[PDB]
């Protein structure tokens, strides 16, 4: 289905183009196959992306990475790509608004789940290729006001910074006030206890 | 891997082409059409199916595996006459 | 007549035309419609626009027009008809090509949850089920060997014979195939048993132990 | 400023530098063909060896659509009074032992790129 | 070498099912681009950059002996497991690896020369972006990199 | 017209060799000298043994990922659009030269290998 939607976006499959119209340069790759070139990457990827936060392709690990400097698009669809749920920011403030918050708080008596706010295209899932293009802040509280400008075009916010501990790890408290090594030691005994 | 992979790799397998080596003798040909699966059973000693439960093959030493069946299909293709297709079944 | 090699193509002239880029289904529309001639209604429209020229090609028939332009690549493409007769000719060459951009937003979408509802969920996935109690199942006897048994029901491998002289017309015409002939050769030639017909064979030939083609029965020529 | 090919006008198989030992003007005479060109440039081979500044080019002018970029107000475009220029380092292999930032306008369509 | 060490960066091509290391533009003219033209158009591709059309002059000056698309195909397949004795034998066991096991993700079929042709151009473009410094060497550890 | 059976093509080129430029006066077409069978590269001429030869070889992706209708000028009433049956480019070739199709298998520029040889001695090898 990407293949035939970049198809009929302008993509002009690599044996038609003009050999030397290489020079337009955005190389959209797909699963890491030639699939053609592209003359707007930028109007390209904002409907990609607009098309993976809604349903054309899967909203699940569907990457896209636009690697600006080098010109390329590299889609990738297929297992082993560890991803990671993320929030979105657009103009600096989130989608996910209170009404979401509201609707998910009464889940039992609703039908509103994890994918109902995935459709509704306010956490997508960003892997790690596409981890190197985007910018994060780690808790809307800040990173997200105003001061002299650290950054002014956030991407994605962290949904918890705590969800970069595992299973065995997310059981030590005040992880953060004991040293390294004491926590994976602790993420070792914690697998030979009773219970 | 159950659900979109079996079947890929067993309708992407070549079909199974044989003629007869010992006026044009009788060439036959198989398919493989559908994958069917089924739910975990057991055989006991009496040959009788009855499912098993996962608590079950842990204390029995048992392995919680499913019968496989895929629908092949025959063609006896000879001496330049009509064929027979005899589709078999879930095998 | 003969075109063996055609090598004229026609036309120096090469009156241009221009390569379009078509949608999947709207062009299959557009001809799966009718005979009409691929024409449906299809003339240069006379507009001004943003100094533009539209067409009137069917935008009716949706059971510029919205594609865009592009200019020349390589060549500028020539097109010949390779024609169900022998071959006639060349034809002109392409002055530009035109894109097949949707006319309008989402719509999109929706064409192509059409091409899955058209292409009627294309994929073949596997399925459950309660269980299969018809596999292998209670003969008397297997059918391949009761057609085996119902085919020997027609004579004996251990044959008779009345013909020692018969042997020999065969290999006459037959040694140019095979100057030396295999024992499972001679016998459907023949339709005698296999003892018997290697009692003959002592008498007549000799085995060719070490032979180019293969080891088996020669011939002494007298 | 030696172009890099002059490829042949007949079997296209990379002219390569001859002499003419009658005339004795340069020429660019091929090989597997026996077409023979006269030479505009004198320049056969040129490498450096160290470098120029080359990184005011090869810096493309769609880098001011990156999110994780800096941005300052600070550092005017020329080309265009326009404000809010990206900036970055070298990126290249050949760091030039040097913190050079080269700045790039993000104005759209203006594409000016700068080292201060 | 001692003599010219001119052309010192050979770029070249190791193959599946194919022993010996095969020099990249001849890999190229088997394909079906003869051409050298038609061959570094593959490769480069902002022909006015100096850089990059002088660092493929080497591995343009180590094949002029091998021509023909044919003749591509008979040194390729030179290096097979065993290249039999017949000429048309060997054709064949280089357009079969050059079709089946070299880059099969491009394609298999038997139109898909001009996309295995681009891919291999770029990779010698990477090849080559990785020795002037433009792009930074690929790291292992780096986790997207790994499935 | 859509009962009409006749096929349409591309005939594309590189914009590195010269077009047909009308110097092409008449030859166009040879598709089955490739046999060493049905679909085999095309090996086309120009104007008889006296030109630039040249051979086209078949697109990969033509009709699956999206048909190109040939919408044509048609300088009648009406206008028609032709489905492409294939695309296929063609590329300067039959070497227009002599090849070397032996070499007596050459040491890979390890020898000296002195350029702009091998092929003036060549070439008077053979007259
Ligand atoms: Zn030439
Ligand atoms: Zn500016």
């Amino acid at each position: 289905p990407i293949l035939e939607f970049l198809e009929e976006w302008s993509m002009e499959n690599l044996e038609e183009i003009s050999p030397a119209a290489i020079a337009d340069a955005t190389k959209i790759f797909v699963n890491g196959c030639w699939v053609g070139i592209h003359k707007d990457p930028e109007q390209l990827m904002n409907t990609l992306r607009k098309l993976r936060r809604q349903m054309d392709i899967i909203v699940s690990e569907v990457s896209m990475i636009r690697d600006i400097r080098e010109r390329e698009i590299r889609i990738y669809t297929d297992a082993g790509r560890i991803c990671r749920p993320l929030l979105i920011v657009e103009k600096q403030k989130l989608l996910l608004k209170k009404r979401h918050i509201d609707q998910l708080k009464e889940r039992e008596y609703n039908n509103y789940s994890w994918q109902d706010l995935v459709a509704s295209g306010v956490v997508e899932y960003i892997d790690t290729l596409e981890e190197e293009t985007v910018m994060l802040a780690m808790t809307p509280d800040d990173l997200q006001e105003k001061e002299v400008a650290y950054c002014s075009t956030y991407t994605h916010c962290e949904i918890h910074p705590s969800m970069i501990l595992g299973v065995c790890a997310s059981i030590i408290p005040f992880p953060d006030h004991n040293q390294s090594p004491r926590n994976t030691y602790q993420s070792a005994m914690g697998k030979q206890a009773m219970g | 891997f159950i659900q979109m992979s079996v079947q890929r790799i067993v309708e992407d397998a070549p079909p199974i082409d044989l003629q007869a080596e010992a006026e044009e003798p009788p060439r036959y040909l198989l398919k493989f059409e559908q994958i069917y699966l089924s739910k975990p059973t057991h055989w006991e000693r009496d040959g009788a199916p009855s499912p098993m439960m996962p608590n079950e093959a842990r204390l029995r030493n048992l392995t919680y595996s499913a019968p496989l069946y895929v629908d092949i299909t025959k063609t006896v293709i000879k001496e330049g006459e009509e064929q027979l297709q005899t589709q078999h079944q879930k095998t | 007549a003969e075109r063996g090699e055609l090598d004229l193509t026609g036309a120096k002239q090469n009156t241009g035309v221009w390569l379009v880029k078509v949608p999947k289904y709207l062009s299959q529309q557009w001809a799966k419609a009718s005979g009409r001639g691929e024409v449906g209604k299809l003339r240069i429209a006379k507009t001004q626009g943003r100094t533009e020229v539209s067409f009137t090609l069917n935008e009716d028939l949706a059971n510029e027009h919205p594609f865009v332009l592009q200019s020349v690549g390589g060549q500028t493409l020539t097109v010949f008809t390779e024609s169900s007769s022998d071959k006639l000719s060349l034809e002109g060459i392409v002055v530009q090509r035109a894109e097949c951009r949707p006319a309008a937003s989402e719509n999109y979408m929706r064409l192509k949850r059409l091409q899955i509802e058209e292409s009627s969920k294309p994929v073949r996935l596997s399925q459950q089920l309660d269980k299969v109690v018809t596999t292998n199942y209670k003969p008397v006897a297997n059918h391949q060997y009761n057609i085996e048994y119902e085919r020997k029901k027609k004579e004996d491998g251990k044959r008779a014979r009345a013909d020692k002289q018969h042997v020999l017309d065969m290999l006459f015409s037959a040694f140019e195939k095979h100057q030396y002939y295999n024992l499972k050769d001679l016998v459907d030639i023949t339709k005698q048993p296999v003892v018997y017909l290697k009692e003959i064979l002592k008498e007549i030939g000799v085995q060719n132990v070490k032979g180019i083609h293969k080891n088996t029965w020669e011939l002494k020529p007298e | 400023g030696f172009v890099g090919i002059r490829f042949c006008q007949e079997c296209n198989n990379m002219l390569y530098p001859k002499e003419d030992k009658e005339n004795r003007i340069l020429l660019y005479a091929c090989r597997n063909c026996d077409y023979q060109q006269e030479a505009d440039n004198s320049c056969i081979y040129v490498n450096k060896i160290t470098h120029e500044v080359d990184e005011l080019t090869q810096i493309i002018a769609d880098v001011s659509q990156d999110p994780t970029l800096p941005r300052t107000e600070d550092h005017p475009c020329q080309k265009c009074g326009h404000k809010e220029a990206v900036f970055f380092q070298s990126h290249s292999a050949r760091a030039e032992d040097a913190m050079r930032l080269y700045y790039v306008c993000t104005a759209p369509h203006c594409g000016h790129r700068w080292t201060e | 070498g001692a003599k010219k060490s001119a052309i010192g960066q050979r770029i070249v091509a190791t193959l599946p099912y194919i022993k010996q290391e095969v020099p990249i533009i001849i890999v190229f003219r088997a394909l079906g681009f003869v051409s050298d033209r038609d061959i570094l158009e593959h490769i480069i591709y902002d022909f006015e950059d100096p850089e990059m059309m002088e660092m493929v002059k080497p591995s343009l000056d180590e094949a002029f002996v091998i021509q023909e698309q044919n003749v591509a195909l008979n040194f390729i397949g030179s290096r097979g497991a065993k290249p039999g004795v017949t000429k048309e034998k060997r054709i064949k066991y280089a357009k079969e690896v050059l079709q089946k096991e070299m880059l099969p993700h491009v394609g298999v079929s038997d139109f898909c020369e001009t996309k295995k042709a681009y891919f291999l151009g770029y990779m010698v473009h990477r090849l080559l972006l990785a020795a002037l410094g433009r792009r930074e060497l690929d790291d292992r550890d780096h986790y997207g990199n790994k499935r | 017209p859509k009962n009409t059976t006749k096929k349409y093509n591309i005939m594309a080129f590189n914009a590195a060799d010269k077009v047909n430029f009308a110097t092409w006066n008449q030859a166009r077409l040879e598709r089955d000298l490739s046999n060493k069978p049905e679909d085999q590269p095309w090996l086309l001429r120009v104007n008889g043994k006296s030109g630039r030869k040249f051979k086209g070889i078949k697109k990969g992706g033509v009709t699956e990922n999206t048909s190109y209708y040939i919408f044509t000028q048609c300088p009648d009433g009406a206008f028609e659009a032709f489905p492409v049956h294939n695309w296929y480019n063609f590329t300067p070739l039959a070497r227009h030269r002599t090849l070397t199709a032996e070499e007596a298998e050459e040491e890979w520029e390890r020898r000296n290998k002195v350029l702009n040889h091998f092929s003036i001695m060549q070439q008077r090898r053979l007259k």
